[PDB]
């Protein structure tokens, strides 16, 4: 099977549009929103998309017969029109096994996202979905941890585990830090967090913050009993220094620490879950810079693809949106992911924005993290929308307390103990969600003063991302 | 299809896959180096003719880069003539050499400038 | 100057909003375009994303009172309607020197774009540009040498250098990998290179393709007299892996590798360019995923905001657009923002894109790189929009030529010289372009054959992010 | 703008006597106390300080020419006299922020400090202070810890 | 015996701007002068790595020119290739790029760097084999007066002890200060082994050195091609004589002003080995020497006038 | 301003770049050697006349350094006739030999003297 060199463009879906195509269960598949300009034919536009993705380019070029372009090129299989819109498609494109670099993020996202959402011939474009085969799965680590082996580690079982980032974001010194983190942990909070942003300045050098929060943390859980967590970031310019902070919260002997991996970038996330492992840390994940690219529904990647990218490169938490508090996440897609992040198996879901099933041969599941804008009075839809394997973070539902840090902690944790309690008795959270509240508040003259000073505040605009 | 040769095709960076400069194109180059207010400057090598490793081979070091400057950077020039006068003194004292014209930036200290003006006898 | 503690919520304007400031010079300054939801004030919307991305948060916070809120904090200091749309307005945010981590791009995106984009009272948020004061500038290293050292490192002056991508973008082993690449560089192409997605695969393992592009490089150098390189991409699952590549290359004496430094991530790239430096290779940078983010006028990041933290972390060579090939880049933004690329100083330019004046304190300019559907007849055009200090890359413009490699090689070296030529003779690039490739064509049948293949090819549709 | 290369020596303060500079924000300035031999206008002895401190050498060389001798030179741009003193002046000179190294204390000092204490046109000379803009106070570490971590 | 020169004085040559010259320029500069006779040429004290010219940069492009100007001539050359820098991590990182270079000498700012950081760098060139030129930088802010501080004799006795192949000693007859009987005085103690008393050239203590090996003297400053009869007179063989503006700033450029210094330094150790008097008869040799050699003879027109004498400060 | 030439300007280190020595002024030299005391050294060399790097490039590393030495240094030495004798017997014996005239000074264990006193021809 050969024949002859011909120079020049041809229409890629001579190529690259393959409705007929069974993928193969090693295959990747994509799922993109797909808006042409005018005067290309969906098909097109979707061989487009799989060429520019795998192996083409805009004319045709000799060195193809050198290969067998028919096993390593992305292909079209299936487009369906978009419900509602003009002009926009869904396009499926399987990728071949062998285009990827084993345990590389970076690279699967370097073909299935590098160049095509600049075509000219695109409007805009949009990964909604991806389908990592199992072959492929295997072989990256995942978690360092996951949830069944954070939960032996910090003796933590039947509810949320609750958080607190520590405020002002920035400005605060090492010691005043150190003051804010012992205050929150010794009143009931399991855990509590640099900032996304706070990684070394000059109003406070990193190791001196180490330090003092490690103090703090130690007396919090020798008053409490219970053990305590706080995150430690290790985000930073390079590599090099990244991993210095890393062997530094080693060296100290606490249990968890931080890293953004999306402004610190997969390269190095990657190279600092492969070190916890090693290290037996904790390794909670922040997902700054995450609706940069995840917000629009017809331009950009949903955060499930980040998401999943995350469980391979591995993370033990995840933030994973509230739903009610500051920052958009639609209930339904929410759980939708969530379910992607925690569980082994999630069959196909157009519902939940699940466009593929997706299996993880035991790869750990991740802690989702709820954290952005939410208080005591969200805590039972809290608990109802994300049950046990959760970390409930409460940054100014804490520090901004009328009666100080532990206070702010313990209306937190009687709040959440309040709504497990009730859960497990068998009363329905969405339905009697305020009555628990309101009960608690009888006796727990902390998380009274917290019901008191935000009844009112709620959240609610219209939303971006929704099917 | 032609097949692009592979003996004596030895090239000189900027200008070599032309046909060969005529004195009036060389002539404008000249003009377009001056024209931009870029110091003129003409160099030579009689020995090593391109680039080689002699004395080390790590990223980035090659010999035969630098060649050895005629007289000094004509600095105020103004005048072509005076440039074309320079090629051809130093021509009639190294005829068995390649000699090249470049241009400085002082602002960037960089080259703008720089091509093949004479290349000796097989060349 | 202390006042009580009132815990509960309040409008972000009250501390976030201030119009009357007078940006410092020491000042991180941001120019956001905002859409606010239905029913929010512009400047809340403009203090919303000034607090959220410096110091503040939802709800008062006690420990406030511990620091002086005031020079911490994040600002927005002039709001300006924008022009042909409702409700949407540029706000533009004054961020102290002291919020940021000395030499960390990715820390100044953690605070800048970590959280503020998925605000629900927000509809949409694109950060059009970045003013980084000269002081931050110093504590970057910037590009490892910058275009004055490529240059004089190459012994390559007078015109663009030219480049070309390897095709079949994958499944081509290592060996027919070093063929194609001896071919285009004994042609009279100075550069040729890995593709973005070529990484390490199961069609062609890395360090296999290193070793036969350096014989194959070797010989093109050889064979024709001027200096050649290939770009062996780094990008690489994990540092580890990415430091395995850059080491192995610097040990073949090659003059330049790749790597992608999105996908790889900011930490990781930082650490890259600070290995070159130490040893002395070249770095070419990728931007691969960027039009994820960079596209969308509405939502997003401009891709000015990704080339200025590119050129601290360091890049010796940047992708820049083409204007006219397959991918979108409007001329005016994109004299714009390679402007902001090379130069040490550019004055305020809305007609161009450019919101603030930025100076560069001598960090060494970076070359842009010009690849993506171009071809021979494009020639012309690309002259006249980058001028000397480009690379130009024709990967399909080099492969599809009839002929093979090298004469596609030489088909692109001629055209670009006799645009050179005539360039130098006086003759106008933009009135006179088509001619001057057909004269060309009467002397070289290379060209001739190139000519005839792409005559009609053009790339142009309605483009997306305007000004 | 080039001139031909004219070899010989000149006056310094032909080049680095340069009273209507007006400094700029990353420039390092230095307050020299400055002691003139006998026969040497202070402009010289200001001026001869500057250059030899930045750029400049005893004669003309050619190679000024490849760069841009403008914006690298070290520049005299005030004299004052010494008041109570016979014969000494404080000189002022401003040092363009790309003459240094990043982070290097040693590199400062071997340029400003380097050479121009001993030279024969000088009786006496003294470092009275330095102006160290801060986007090169930037480039340094500084304490390890400082005062309020100390404590 | 490294550097297989014998029988006259070194001759060096600073790389003038001193400052704001890129790297491949700088080379150029380099190819050039030592091409035209001259052993050395060098990084100026100030030098080191900075925004117009990075270190690596710099070192990698001497290398290129002075393999070149070696291969041309056929003597060895060398390029003082400043190890100086903010840390002593960064200046090791320098001489171990040099060492991996191949080349003979790099140099030192022993004050502004710092004993603690010279001692360290000593120990490394002796156990990789680097010759290493110390330069004086700050001397003066130390040295100059006679009422205050600490003579330049005893930090020459301590570089001695630290380490350095080379140390700058003044020339006397150029524009800085240094008395001739003070300056034979340190000399002396640069390079012998035994050194009595002599209050007449500043010598307080009688000195010994058992074997610790002699420093070559390094002449450089505000000198010219008619100072080279006092120099070769003043200092004899063992010296490293320096001409930076007295070889960048003759009229034909670099090649030949390298080559008017070497030949007016030959003309003298000729003149001298015959049995002349260079002291008497310093400006004749040099005139007889332009007849023959059209270098010498522009760089003496350039300068014929230019001298530099003033009250001294550091007297006996 | 005149170009300092590029081809075979081969040099060979003190007095190499004067005019010829003169037969008086060789005697000069070899005078000037005895009346130091320092012991006369003649040594040649047929193959390799310049330095190069055939078995290391480490830093002081060059070969081509040694030459051969003609029968043993002239300890004892007071009369130049001697030396400019074995001078005449060793270019009779290496007539396509660089000879170079050497001075030992045995105090400080230094080659006080070193110039060439015969080049081959050619040279
Ligand atoms: O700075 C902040 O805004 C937060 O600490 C919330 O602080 P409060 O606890 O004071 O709200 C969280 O990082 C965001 O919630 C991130 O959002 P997401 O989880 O969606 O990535
Ligand atoms: O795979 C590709 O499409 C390319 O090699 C072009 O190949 P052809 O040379 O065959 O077009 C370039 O990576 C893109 O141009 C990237 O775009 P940008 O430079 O805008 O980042
Ligand atoms: O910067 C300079 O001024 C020099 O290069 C001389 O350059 P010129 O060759 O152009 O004079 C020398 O470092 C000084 O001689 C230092 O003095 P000292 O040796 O007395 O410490
Ligand atoms: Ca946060
Ligand atoms: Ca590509
Ligand atoms: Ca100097």
């Amino acid at each position: 099977a050969s024949v002859e060199f011909k120079a020049g463009v041809k229409d890629y879906k001579l190529t690259y549009y393959t409705p007929e195509y069974e993928t193969l269960d090693t295959d990747i598949l994509a799922a993109f929103r797909v808006s042409p300009q005018p005067g290309v034919p969906p098909e097109e536009a979707g061989a487009a998309v799989a060429a520019e993705s795998s192996t083409g380019t805009w004319t045709t070029v000799w060195t193809d017969g050198l290969t067998n372009l028919d096993r390593y090129k992305g292909r079209c299989y299936h487009i369906e029109p978009v419900a509602g819109e003009e002009n926009q498609y869904i396009c499926y494109v399987a990728y071949p096994l062998d285009l990827f670099e084993e345990g590389s993020v970076t690279n699967m996202f370097t073909s299935i996202v590098g160049n095509v959402f600049g075509f000219k011939a695109l409007r805009a474009l949009r990964l909604e979905d991806l389908r990592i085969p199992v072959a492929y799965v295997k072989t990256f680590q995942g978690p360092p941890h996951g949830i069944q082996v954070e939960r032996d580690k910090l003796n933590k079982y039947g509810r949320p585990l609750l958080g607190c980032t520590i405020k002002p974001k920035l400005g605060l010194s090492a010691k005043n830090y150190g003051r804010a983190v012992y205050e929150c942990l010794r009143g009931g909070l399991d855990f509590t967090k640099d900032d996304e942003n706070v990684n070394s300045q000059p109003f406070m050098r990193w190791r001196d913050r180490f330090l003092f929060c490690a103090e703090a943390l130690y007396k919090a859980q020798a008053e409490t009993g219970e053990i305590k967590g706080h995150y430690l970031n290790a985000t930073a310019g390079t590599c090099e220094d990244m991993m210095k902070r890393a062997v530094f919260a080693r060296e100290l002997g606490v249990p968890i620490v931080m890293h953004d991996y999306l402004t610190g970038g997969f390269t190095a996330n990657t190279t600092l879950s492969h070190y916890c492992r090693d290290n037996g840390l904790l390794l909670h994940i922040h997902r700054a810079m995450h609706a940069v690219i995840d917000r629009q529904k017809n331009h950009g990647m949903h955060f499930r693809v980040l998401a999943k990218a995350l469980r391979l490169s591995g993370g033990d938490h995840i933030h994973s949106g509230t739903v009610v508090g500051k920052l958009e996440g639609e209930r339904d897609i929410t759980l939708g992911f969530v379910d992607l992040l925690r569980d082994d198996y999630t069959e196909k879901d157009r519902s939940r924005g699940i466009y593929f099933t997706q299996s993880w041969v035991s790869t750990p599941g991740v802690l989702p993290v709820a954290s952005g804008g939410i208080h005591v009075w969200h805590m039972p839809a809290l608990t109802e929308i994300f049950g046990d394997d959760s970390v409930l973070q409460f940054g100014g539902g804490t520090l901004g307390h009328p009666w100080g840090n532990a206070p702010g902690a313990v209306a937190n944790r009687v709040a959440l103990e309040a709504c497990v309690q009730a859960r497990n008795e068998g009363r329905d959270l969405a339905r009697e969600g305020n009555t628990i509240i309101r009960e608690a508040t009888k006796w727990s003259p902390e998380l009274a003063a917290a019901c008191e000073v935000w009844k009112e505040i709620k959240f609610e605009f219209p939303a971006m991302d929704t099917v | 299809m032609q097949v692009w040769p592979i003996l004596n095709l030895k090239k000189y960076e900027t200008l070599s896959y032309l046909p060969p400069l005529t004195t009036d194109q060389l002539a404008r180059q000249v003009d377009y180096l001056l024209n931009n207010k870029w110091v003129p400057c003409l160099e030579f090598e009689t020995d090593h003719g391109f680039v080689y490793r002699e004395h080390h081979n790590s990223p980035g070091y090659y010999d035969g880069r630098y060649w050895t400057m005629w007289k000094l950077p004509m600095f105020g020039c103004t005048d072509p003539a005076q440039v074309l006068n320079e090629l051809e003194e130093c021509k009639k004292e190294y005829p068995n050499a390649f000699i090249r014209i470049i241009g400085f930036d002082s602002n960037r200290e960089v080259q703008c400038i720089s091509f093949i003006a004479y290349k000796p006898a097989g060349y």
